[PDB]
């Protein structure tokens, strides 16, 4: 009872940790791109 | 509908962008930056704490007479004899009052994280309010 | 005679062996 | 003044020190390009008229030429103009000489 | 004493600037002694950060500083301009500042700094500084004439 | 749109479409955020500049040249 | 990694 | 203004879906933990430092513990009153993502009811 | 065993948003002192 | 619909225009940073001229005093 209900929400909580996966594969990109700059 | 929005979108631009962002940037660094003094200031007084209980805890056990000062106590026994417990709610009060001075010292510098959000975020709301409503104007105009 | 003050000495470590001769030497 | 009592290895070392100090607040990747005595002390040491051995300019010669020469034929083998050089990313014209 | 901020662009300001100002006044002291006292004030002001303006204001000595300018300006034009004048100036400090959506009366809200201001323009709209009927010429002379003369705290219960 | 896609020609092609689109929105954002402050750095010059004239410290000239590239038969 | 979408990204980061 | 209006929506959009307010909250709770470990570091070197110095140190008796523990139990008052206002003070502190966010909610719904309008 | 699955896939992904987070919080912070240094 | 060919010409152009996007955000900013440059060497010698001129003619105030 309270582990299953409880448990089961956390995984909506987990659904944007692959959000933050890409945002941060986007900000590899714009780092990427200002060093081609420094250069 | 390219109906000469652009001079007051812009002008909504300019200020949702040196605002927005950059209001964000300064009170989270406002935050964390007090809160290093937390780290520096809890740090010192360990270190002078600590110090502390390493002069006194050498000079007096070191010797050996004073050390079996110690080893009487108020003596590992019951009955507390009318002296050693005034030895003991007295311990109680210096732990009591060491402790409401570290609560204290928190409450005061927990006034630092909140005294900042109630200002600068006010005038996000002001300075956005005149923008788009005078955006709302200049669209009942054609 | 107002007092003494201290005396220090070199430590080892942080002595500096710059010199031209240190990498060369001549016939 | 470090060359002439033959103390570079003194100053390279405390000059690497105190930067690297200074700039170790900001991040591993760029203690080259945020800090500001770094860059321009390696530069005069190793590539300036006064400070360079011939003996080492022959080796940077050597490593380097067939490479810029690599890099000249590709331009008169396509063709390359002057502005397509400086207009066009660097990257995608030069790829056999890289 | 009443300033203008010029400052015809944006960065005039040196780095967090304080905004220095001086008075000197020179007096002399019945023991026998010419007198120079002089103080001098700092204002950290106008960071970009907005609102800095409005958390330094206080209801109470800017209400004295409208009352005075009111005063002079009864003393030189006729009082229903004052009035239509000074009230402008409270609906324009209110339509900036107060906590509203528009065309929405009901979420109106005030910060405290701005507050008891508007009370403060209700009892000058009403008082004797104001209007000159209910009172002889010598009932009003003598109000204006001590007004002017007040300290602040000293100047809010008239 | 990577549903239709998603189907028939498999699960992997969707995560290529995806991630490129996601990028090519992400990378014109901030290229918006910056031309945006080309537009906020000129407009501010221009009227700061007017109150000196009202031996200047900069360059005003033309820079040193970069990659400009154009969309292959597009636009 | 940060997914190499051109035909610069495998030379230069190769 | 139809493609200024759809920069308004990518604009707001990098602020709202950056999780870059969630890795700084990462930041200022990592250096919360430490220093609640560091908190207790302090109180239980006080309270060793506060029993060995009252034990050398050196009215009536019966007077002398009144005060003694009158100022126990007004001690034990100040700090559950300051303790109530100390968590107070995290839940005006904890409202900073509440409504800064229903800022950019009500912000974005606004612009995006004119959007739609546009687009029609 | 359906449970046990699930507690151990929180296990490996709560630290995978701790590594993915504190190391985004060094990407953010490259792209100042890049844009500092470009400066 | 989209398939085959449709699809091959579909990757060219959002790679192309990864590729494109890549190389003017790299313009831009070289162009936002050399914009600010500028406005900051404008904003410090006009604030050098403004204290100079201020000072200057409270010198002159002196001078009559």
């Amino acid at each position: 009872g309270d582990v299953a209900a409880q448990l089961a929400r956390v995984q909506r909580d987990i659904d944007q940790h692959r959000g933050t996966g890409k945002q941060l594969g986007l900000t590899f990109q714009e780092l990427r791109v200002s060093r081609m700059s420094l250069m | 509908e390219h109906c000469l929005c652009t001079e007051k979108l812009q002008e909504l631009m300019d200020s949702l962008d040196d605002n927005l962002k950059s209001y964000e940037r300064n009170v989270w660094q406002l935050q964390v930056n007090v809160l290093e003094d937390e780290r520096t200031e809890l740090q010192m007084k360990v270190a002078n704490l600590s110090e502390r209980l390493t002069e006194i805890q050498s000079k007096i056990m070191n010797d050996p007479f004073l050390s079996a000062k110690y080893a009487a106590a108020g003596t590992p026994g019951a009955v507390p004899n009318a002296q050693t417990q005034l030895r003991e709610a007295s311990a109680r009060l210096a732990l009591a009052e060491s402790v409401n001075a570290e609560l204290e010292r928190r409450l005061a510098f927990e006034r630092s994280i909140s005294r900042s959000w109630q200002t600068n975020l006010r005038a996000m709301q002001r300075e956005l309010r005149e923008h788009l409503a005078s955006l709302a104007l200049a669209s009942r105009k054609s | 005679r107002p007092a003494q003050d201290l005396n220090t000495e070199a430590a080892a470590s942080l002595c500096r062996v710059f010199g031209p001769g240190l990498e060369h030497a001549e016939a | 003044l470090a060359n002439s009592f033959s103390a570079v290895p003194d100053l390279a070392y405390h000059l690497f020190r105190y930067e690297l100090k200074w700039v170790g607040h900001l991040p591993a990747s760029l203690f080259l390009h945020s800090s500001s005595l770094l860059f321009p002390f390696l530069s005069f040491v190793t590539s300036s008229k006064e400070m360079l051995l011939p003996g080492d300019l022959s080796w940077l010669h050597q490593v380097m030429d067939p490479v810029l020469a690599a890099a000249d034929s590709i331009v008169a083998s396509e063709h390359l103009s002057a502005d397509q050089i400086l207009r066009e990313t660097p990257a995608k014209l030069f790829r056999p000489a890289g | 004493f009443y300033f203008e901020v010029t400052n015809q662009q944006a960065q005039n300001l040196p780095p967090g600037k304080q905004s220095f100002l001086q008075f000197q006044t020179s007096y002399l002291h019945p023991s026998g002694r010419r007198r120079l006292r002089v103080t001098t004030l700092s204002y950290r002001f106008a960071e970009p950060n907005t609102i800095d303006v409005a958390p330094g204001f206080d209801q109470e000595a800017a209400a004295v500083l409208m009352t005075r300018l009111a005063v002079f300006k009864t003393e030189s034009e006729e009082s229903l301009d004052v009035l239509r004048w000074l009230d402008r100036k409270l609906i324009r400090l209110v339509a900036r500042f107060a906590d509203y959506q528009k065309d929405d009366p009901s979420s109106f809200h005030l910060s405290t700094e701005f507050s008891i201001y508007p009370q403060f323009m209700y009892h000058l709209r009403r008082s004797h500084f104001l209007q000159t009927f209910n009172a002889s010429p010598d009932e009003t002379a003598y109000y204006r004439s001590v007004l002017l003369r007040a300290s602040v705290m000293n100047a809010l219960v008239m | 749109e990577t549903r239709e896609l998603a189907r028939r020609y498999g699960p992997e092609l969707a995560h290529a479409f995806s991630s490129l689109s996601d990028e090519n929105k992400y990378l014109k954002v901030k290229l918006q955020s910056s031309q945006r402050a080309e537009v906020r750095a000129e407009i501010r010059a221009e009227q700061l500049a007017n109150a000196l004239r009202s031996d200047s410290p900069v360059f005003r000239g033309e820079d040193v040249p970069g990659p400009v590239a154009v969309l292959r038969d597009n636009k | 990694e940060a997914a190499l979408r051109n035909v610069e990204e495998q030379f230069l980061a190769q």
